[PDB]
């Protein structure tokens, strides 16, 4: 288990191989963060998430 | 749905329904954004005029978030046939925007080779609608949910008295009484990756609802997402 395949290579969303290197991305509505891993809401409701109130 | 749960508040943001003439559900949606429902493309042929309802998990009582949208366009795939099911997927694009809220929000477009690396290899997915409760029975008045296991490819082709194609793929319990049924088809098949909901299926057919030696059979979205984001432009 290398990379994309060890524990999604500590991404938050996509993940994908490039040149022996982990490159993270994530769904239209997210922006990757300064850390290059984690995704975070560019706005109000975005995909994927359960509404709370 | 055979068996499962009731959504509870907030937890099936993207179920939308396909309404008919005398306000009856009759097919599931998923929203997919605030213009774009993803449907199955057999739902299309079950009603003259239909209409799209979210926001809704009670059909008895006015819960407050309930939205009726019209449809403007419907972008059926070209390669659909009644004979297998093959290419079962429609996206519809409405009139007005969906205003999200409580109970009303996207479920997120995953990218393919990630998704069925990653997605499609976890041990299950969540389905979801307003449709039968057992085989025979009548509508569900409330949404309900239930986890489903993804089944071995193989074992879905040897159970199976018709064909299974490359763009559909098995889920469900060979004899655990729990399935999607008549009622939820073009609805979504989900799943949850780090608290985040991915688009994974379309409800499609099946052999009845829950039989021993039968699987829920599903849409592969996966094998569609450049053709969901061509239809999405256009
Ligand atoms: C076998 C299938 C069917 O008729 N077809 C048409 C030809 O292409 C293959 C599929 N059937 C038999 C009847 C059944 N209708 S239903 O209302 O019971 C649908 C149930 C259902 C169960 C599970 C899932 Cl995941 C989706 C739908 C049907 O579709
Ligand atoms: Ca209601
Ligand atoms: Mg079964």
């Amino acid at each position: 288990r290398k990379l994309c395949s060890l524990d999604n290579g500590d991404c938050d969303q996509f993940c994908h191989e490039e040149q022996n290197s982990v490159v993270c991305s994530c769904a239209r509505g997210y922006t990757l963060a300064d850390n290059g891993k984690a995704c975070i809401p560019t706005g109000p409701y975005p995909c994927g998430k359960q509404t709370l109130e | 749905i055979v068996g499962g749960q009731e959504c509870k508040d907030g937890e099936c943001p993207w179920q939308a329904l396909l309404i008919n003439e005398e306000n009856e559900g009759f097919c599931g949606g998923t929203i997919l954004s605030e213009f774009y429902i993803l449907t199955a493309a057999h739902c299309l042929y079950q009603a003259k005029r239909f209409k799209v309802r979210v926001g809704d998990r009670n059909t008895e009582q006015e819960e407050g978030g309930e939205a009726v949208h019209e449809v403007e366009v419907v972008i059926k795939h070209n390669r659909f046939t009644k004979e297998t099911y093959d290419f079962d997927i429609a996206v519809l694009r409405l009139k007005t925007p969906i205003t999200f809220r409580m109970n009303v929000a996207p479920a997120c477009l995953p990218e393919r080779d990630w998704a069925e690396s990653t997605l499609m290899t976890q041990k299950t997915g969540i389905v979801s609608g307003f449709g039968r409760t057992h085989e025979k029975g009548r509508q569900s008045t409330r949404l309900k949910m239930l986890e489903v296991p993804y089944v071995d490819r193989n074992s879905c082709k040897l159970s199976s008295s018709f064909i299974i194609t490359q763009n559909m793929f098995c889920a469900g319990y060979d004899t655990k009484q729990e399935d999607a049924c008549q009622g939820d088809s073009g609805g979504p098949h989900v799943t949850r990756f780090k608290d985040t909901y991915f688009v994974t299926g379309i409800v499609s057919w099946g052999e009845g609802c829950a039989r021993k030696g039968k699987y829920g059979i599903y849409t592969k979205v996966t094998a569609f997402l450049k053709w969901i984001d061509r239809s999405m432009k256009t």
